[PDB]
């Protein structure tokens, strides 16, 4: 059952494109593994990509897959060990219908504009809810020194 | 052969199994009556943890043995 | 002829599983159906599959088993309704999904004793000066003073004898070493309320509790609410109150 | 309307009820149809004890839904 959805999923995917999610490592070896490069349009974000590998499970999609961050990046949402806390795709909040392409976008929307009312750093989060101006500095910094190069 | 789960506060299981069964598969078993699923399983037997891939029978694991079950809940 | 019209929906309410008139797309599985291939759910009027309701059902420990449904905008609430759930499972199927409501109030409930009859699927609920429970299911007597079934023995003697059996039992001595290091350690703690042993495994600093959907606060090692559950600030930890948080290494537990 | 109480012992009754029925009118059916008394009668639905004074509509029970009967030992 997942390896008939995510085999659709995958189709209409490179049938359409993204513009925000390039480098599509699906491997048809596993097909519960995706590997795929966030490219982020609004600042702190917008100098660089981010190397991110989905791991989908066997009752997909009746539960909920999950994303790592392979490149670190100084945000709120996202701690120093890859880890990401989505509403989206959280265990209490998944539904069956929700398609991998929305997920994508959803954490996509999350680091163009981080919501500090469910952080993974709560400093960051303070940092950003109140000095925005030096946390939007210290991100850029981040992005420009560990951060990826986006593709053209 | 017989064994004993512990299992929720209270609730005690028997499990048909064999010395050759994995401890996957007696996670398996669990789950079908108690629907716990098996990731959020950890099993442990006279203070040893029951880890994937190996037998009831290299734990020395005899009949009417009591197993105790803690769960492994995910953060979020 | 519109008495009619609105007379045909008195007639859906007689069988359980209202299907669908016009062709439509499960938006879970996509599947073309046709009609009388597809199921509609009456709380919300979508439309899905045989299959993908049935693994909805199966793959869901909430009691209530919502819709599965989302799109670009909104996030349905409807509900599945056990005329339909009871339709769509096996007899086998059915009984473990009234089973999985029956535990979870079982153990959100501070007064309910378990049968120690192992495999045995009765309980009930106790005050504070009872005895005995004679349980319906097996017809053994399980003491309630003691907390175990032990017959033709009074307290004394059973009391004697689990020493006696305990006190050759290596094994059980050894696991109960493991349990009471990983509570010192701080590596796994009991539910505040169904007492059972949880450990947290990555992610923040909450959990759920997968038993009695209990939101427990790991950093702080106690309940994240009150009584009254999430959003009750009357008890638990009481973090982002006021900005606080609960411990000054907590960063998120809801 | 016909609701269905599952009794831990396996046995399933069926009850003709309406939304408006409060909990203790559903309690009293079950005494009345198994001679069990109301004060040692807990009601559960979908994993949530029914409280009385509240109606079946309050708790969303709808035709041929399953309650579960569970007894309350007085000291
Ligand atoms: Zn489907
Ligand atoms: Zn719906
Ligand atoms: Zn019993
Ligand atoms: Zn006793
Ligand atoms: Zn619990
Ligand atoms: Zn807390
Ligand atoms: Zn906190």
């Amino acid at each position: 059952a997942a390896s008939r959805r995510l085999m659709k999923e995958l189709e209409e995917i490179r049938k359409c494109g993204m513009k925000n999610f390039r480098n599509i490592q699906v491997d048809e070896a596993n097909l519960l593994t995706w590997q795929g490069l966030i490219v982020p349009d609004n600042p702190p974000y917008d100098k660089g990509a981010f190397r991110i590998e989905i791991n989908f499970p066997a009752e997909y999609p009746f539960k909920p897959p999950k994303i790592t961050f392979k490149t670190k990046i100084y945000h709120p949402n996202i701690d120093e060990k890859g880890q990401v806390k989505l509403p989206v795709i959280s265990a209490e909040n998944w539904k069956p219908a929700t398609k991998t392409d929305q997920v994508i976008q959803s954490l996509i929307a999350l680091v163009n504009d981080p919501q500090p009312e469910h952080p993974l750093r709560a400093d960051l989060a303070e940092e950003y809810s109140k000095d925005r101006k030096k946390f939007c500095k210290n991100a850029e910094e981040f992005t420009k020194k560990y951060g990826e190069k986006r593709p053209v | 052969m017989q064994i004993f789960v512990k299992t929720l506060t209270g609730k005690t299981i028997t499990l048909e199994v064999e010395p050759s069964d994995t401890i996957e598969n007696v996670k398996a078993k669990i789950q079908d009556k108690e629907g716990i699923p098996p990731d959020q399983q950890r099993l442990i037997f006279a203070g040893k943890q029951l880890e994937d891939g190996r037998t009831l029978s290299d734990y020395n694991i005899q009949k009417e043995s009591t197993l105790h079950l803690v769960l492994r809940l995910r953060g979020g | 002829q519109q008495e009619g019209n609105y007379l045909q929906h008195v007639q859906l309410d007689q069988r359980s599983l209202v299907l669908n008139t016009e062709p439509a797309e499960c938006p879970v599985c996509y599947s073309v159906l046709a009609p009388g291939e597809a199921v509609v759910l009456r709380e919300c009027l979508h439309t899905f599959c045989r299959e993908c309701l049935q693994g909805t059902i199966r793959n869901s420990q909430e009691a209530e088993v919502s819709c599965p449904f989302i799109d670009n905008t909104y996030s349905c609430s409807g509900k599945l309704l056990e005329r339909e759930i009871k339709a769509l499972l096996t007899p086998e199927d059915y009984q473990r999904f009234l089973d999985l409501g029956i535990s979870i109030a079982e153990n959100r409930s501070a007064f309910s004793y378990h049968c120690k009859t192992p495999d045995c699927k009765g309980w009930c609920f106790f005050e504070d000066d009872v005895n005995e429970f004679t349980c319906p299911v097996c017809f053994h007597v399980n003491c309630l003073l003691c907390k175990a079934i032990h017959e033709q023995m009074n307290c004394k003697e059973y009391q004697e004898d689990l020493a006696l059996r305990a006190q050759n039992d290596v094994a059980a001595r050894q696991t109960t070493e493991m349990l009471k290091v990983m509570l010192q350690q701080g590596e796994a703690m009991r539910c505040p309320q169904c007492q059972i042993v949880v450990q947290k495994k990555d992610g923040a600093d909450w959990i759920r509790c997968t038993v009695c959907h209990t939101e427990i606060c790991w950093v702080t090692k106690g309940p994240r609410w009150g009584p009254g559950g999430p959003g009750d600030t009357s008890g638990g930890c009481r973090c982002r109150v006021n900005g606080i948080p609960c411990h000054p290494s907590c960063q998120n537990c809801h």
